[PDB]
DNA sequence: TGCGAAATTCCATGACA
DNA sequence: ATTGTCATGGAATTTCGCA
DNA sequence: TGCGAAATTCCATGACA
DNA sequence: ATTGTCATGGAATTTCGCA
């Protein structure tokens, strides 16, 4: 503060203020000829103050913070200064964007058998249709085959009564679904619990987790939006029609049809395919055991340049789910406790909670 | 000759009429004659229309080549006849009064009906919500002649809802004497 | 195709026919014995069908529909004749998006001085704030320099009552403007005219044709935002502290402010910036000059590896704008009569109007 | 001693009463000292009031480091005093009945007075909506003394208005007898 | 005529309804 | 008839202070 | 033992509220 | 306590038909 900048006046080497210039005193403050003009140098007792009113004019980042500062001051080391207010400004770390991308997507291993596990979501509203206005859509993790049920509500009770003509055909180990009003009820955990089927949830506000019914979702809009083009959206009768219809398309990377891989052979529907007249059923439910386990799968793509991934303890903070307009876009900053994958983290809040989230859903704190 | 596949054939007749149940009174049985898979779907009435309305169901997860019913009205009508030439599917009847199908659907027929009046007894007008677990414990059971499930012929996977106790699929002497009463 | 096939069954050669296989008649239909099987081959005249009516099913494209019909047929060049039908479908063509993205950014000019062009736009609706619900955000394309106003709508009445305002201080060249209700009405347009005021506007549905404007909100809002954490959100009052504040911040890579940009010299505001405190006016204003011609300016960016640019007489087609629920996302194709730069193009509709469009409404129509 | 510049001074005063326009009855007149450049306010009224409102619009604009004006009580009020102090602005003000600018100034004001005069007789009512024109033509004016328009000096640019037609600025025969009618 | 560290520049990331 | 933009904060690169 | 063309595979693009 | 996916149609690569 004062003392330092004395000893310096007197010509005196003070660590961090080089020697080759000249520190004088002018108007009760001490100053300096630097290359780009005559400069003040603050006592440091002086420094946070004036770091925080050139960081409040806007609340800029580092360098346009820092360029305002330079206008009138120098001192040692004064971007170091300028990063500690900025870490500390709580305003600037819930409004402010990240710019660190998310480490590359995990492809979790398709399941190994039908039934292993099921995909299950919501589409709509659609346009009213027979007093319906949604679609339950359920989807094979291994197969991909799909059913579809009409709704009049995203609900419980209507998942409940679809799921249970769909489960007398067969008993899913697992049901994978997003946190929808109607997958998270008692109800509903009751329902699964009675049969042994075990929910799993995607992290909040994560679509992608529901990835493999989603991209159904789209197949199943794609069509109706086909069939229905020129007439009225009157989309009820013809959801069995899509079911099926998509339920024998052949992917073209995998080369069958989730029906193919369900049964391991084509039903009377058109194009059948005959390649396996001859063989017995018990051949053919070999062959169709091996071409499950062949199937092509999808590996973790390149990280982007400038990813992040989560450590043990870090300072990241949760997206604000639904923000209210001029309101920040971030929650105070929270802890990993734990990192479950490179992709997922369980978070501490600060109230605070145990949170389990998609890294999508995190930015890391700046400045630590 | 080709071996026999799913979807080859399906066996369908209507049992009933039952005691109301959400304002049901019959059950469309349809079974799978390669496999023994059984669906079930409860009706109003043995109409073509019902027939129609809940084949429209199974036929839009897999499709017949050939659907085997007796002689029933719902099934001789000519509505039926157009809606099953739509789809291909060619239709096959049993001789008036001599009943034929297969052992194993014979069978399978058999234990359905048995299966039915077992779990109806005490509680005769809560059929409808048992009808998913009875397809279940049907499509698990093991087959004596083959050493599959239907489930098993039919996904090439276990299952897992395994029926373990083979049931005694008998009436108890309790339910003898309540089945004697209910008829009163 | 009876005759052709008819040479064929005789042993002779066919082009396309290859000599190698075993050609035969059975159950009144020409086959072929094929490594993966027995296929029947139908007559030319029964192809089109064929091919139609695996497409149908679930109006697959390419190899999805191949796979169906290679289940029971072989002819020569069975891709060729279904391409031919995807290029018809209808249906598909209007509802399938696209799989080619828009060729690289163009980066226009920055206009040479103050007041050549302004970039108008409207901020809201934003909460109640003294009767007011919106902004109107001008920013000077050369600067930066910003003016708001607040309105209780984003009338041209109120943009004509700012702009009277605005225009005390120095007339614009050109005011660019989206295509929002009050900036494309009559009213307008003669209050331009009346001011030898040109009016500029971007491609419909294209909001980074107003990036200058755009990209302001952005830090108008992260400002509003950040001061008024913690309380009501009461922003009327800091409209004018949000100006100043942002009209005096650095821009990074530009080691300057718009306020800078525009006048060479700091006003009496924190941190004013003194290096041009010995020169005279006239001395400044020559410096001035020299700053703004030499400001960095971004090049296009590289294209993606599978882009597509605009060629005249080309199918193109443009993007439903606001798609009604489970209806086609894309117009039926139309021509590309003059490409105005690689980014953007006039497309005959086939009612037909000229329209003015971005690349990025457009996708080239498949299969030509 | 350093040369002068734009935002050094702001000579601020008021004009009035007028005739009312839209409800407004003055104009609080800035102009800078290094360039001349005029911005113009219509007020309600002379009061620290009205003034601090229309300098908070100029001032979210740019800061003058002084502000100098006569005696005004809308300038010599303790509000207005705190105001300036807020803002880190010097206020200066001339002796009573002594008001003193620059030559640059007064003959700025001056012009200001007579292009107002000039443009109210006819329509001495519809001033306000022609404020804007006003400040165009008296910012794009050529300064005899320098070789530039006050918005030359400002942004150092040429501008898009130019007035070339250096107008008469005198009453004509008639808009005297017209202004002599009004004031009867 | 080269070293360690500070300063500056680079630039991917994301958001403007 | 028109066209993306730029604050941000880690990392990469250059410059500084000293010898 | 190599050529032209057809067939197959690759894979960026975009959309699932 | 959890995790993206896959139809699509040009382009790149491999295979086919023939010699
Ligand atoms: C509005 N959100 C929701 C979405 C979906 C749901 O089914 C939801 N169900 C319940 C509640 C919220 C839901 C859904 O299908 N989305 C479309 C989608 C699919 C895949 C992607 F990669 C991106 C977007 C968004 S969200 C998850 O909060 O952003
Ligand atoms: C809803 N759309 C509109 C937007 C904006 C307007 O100001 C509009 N004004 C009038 C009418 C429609 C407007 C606007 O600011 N956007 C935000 C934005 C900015 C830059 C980007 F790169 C992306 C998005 C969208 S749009 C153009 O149809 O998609
Ligand atoms: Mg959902
Ligand atoms: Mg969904
Ligand atoms: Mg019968
Ligand atoms: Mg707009
Ligand atoms: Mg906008
Ligand atoms: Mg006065
Ligand atoms: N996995
Ligand atoms: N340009
Ligand atoms: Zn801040
Ligand atoms: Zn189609």
């Amino acid at each position: 503060l004062d003392a330092e900048l004395d000893q310096l006046l007197q010509g005196h080497y003070i660590k961090g203020y080089p020697k080759q210039y000249t520190y004088f005193l002018e108007d009760g403050k001490v100053k300096v000829s630097r290359p780009e003009g005559v400069k003040i140098i603050p006592p440091q007792s002086d420094r946070q103050k004036i770091v925080l009113q050139a960081h409040n004019l806007a609340h800029t980042g580092r360098e346009a913070t820092l360029l305002k500062i330079a206008n009138l001051y120098w001192w040692p080391n004064m971007r170091k200064d300028v990063v500690k207010q900025l870490g500390r400004c709580q305003q600037c770390l819930i409004t402010n964007a990240s710019n660190k991308a998310s480490g590359p997507i995990l492809r979790p291993d398709r399941p190994q058998k039908p039934f292993d596990k099921f995909f299950i979501d919501y589409i709509g509203p659609l346009p009213p249709s027979q007093g319906y206005l949604y679609v339950l859509v359920v989807v094979d993790g291994m197969t991909g085959f799909t059913w579809l049920y009409p709704t009049k509500a995203p609900s419980t009770s209507a998942t409940v009564k679809s799921l249970n003509v769909l489960t007398s055909i067969a008993i899913p180990k697992v049901i994978h679904s997003d946190q929808g009003a109607a997958f998270t009820s008692s109800t509903f955990a009751e329902w699964a619990k009675e049969r042994g089927i075990h929910l799993e949830f995607s992290t909040p506000y994560h679509p992608q987790s529901s990835g493999k019914v989603e991209r159904k979702n789209s197949d199943i809009k794609r069509l109706l939006t086909k069939l229905l083009v020129g007439r009225p959206t009157k989309w009820y009768d013809l959801l069995p029609v899509v079911q099926l219809a998509l339920n024998n398309t052949y992917s073209p990377v995998l080369k069958y049809t989730p029906h193919q891989l369900l049964f391991g052979i084509d039903s009377n529907t058109p194009f059948a395919n005959q390649d396996t007249l001859d063989l017995t059923r018990e051949e053919e439910l070999s062959l169709l055991q091996e071409i499950r386990t062949s199937l092509y799968h999808p590996s973790t793509p390149p990280a982007s340049s400038r990813s992040w991934s989560p450590v043990v303890g870090q300072l990241v903070q949760e997206r604000v789910a639904r923000p209210a307009s001029l309101r920040p876009r971030w929650h105070k900053p929270s802890t990993v406790l734990k990192v479950l994958n490179p992709r997922t983290v369980v978070i501490l809040d600060h109230l605070g909670n145990n949170r389990t989230v998609s890294i999508d859903n995190l930015k890391p704190t700046s400045h630590q | 000759d080709r071996p026999q596949k799913p979807f080859d054939k399906f066996f369908i007749d209507y049992i009933g009429p039952l005691p109301p149940s959400q304002g049901y009174l019959y059950v469309l049985v349809v079974v799978d004659g390669m496999t023994g898979f059984t669906w079930l779907y409860p009706t109003k009435a043995p109409s073509t229309s019902a027939t129609v309305k809940s084949l429209n169901v199974l036929t839009s997860i897999a499709i017949p080549k050939v659907i085997h019913s007796d002689q029933g009205a719902a099934f001789t009508s000519s509505t039926f006849a157009e809606w099953a030439k739509e789809r291909g599917i060619h239709l096959e009847f049993s001789t008036p009064y001599h009943p034929q199908s297969s052992g194993k659907v014979e069978r399978k027929n058999s234990d359905i009906k048995r299966l039915l009046t077992k779990l109806l007894v005490g509680r005769p007008t809560k059929w409808y919500d048992l009808l998913p677990v009875v397809q279940l414990a049907l499509n698990n059971t093991y087959s004596p002649v083959l050493k599959y499930t239907p489930h098993q012929l039919l996904f090439g996977i276990d299952s897992n809802t395994p029926f373990a106790n083979q049931d005694t699929l008998d009436l108890t002497r309790e339910e003898e004497l309540s089945l004697l009463q209910e008829i009163r």
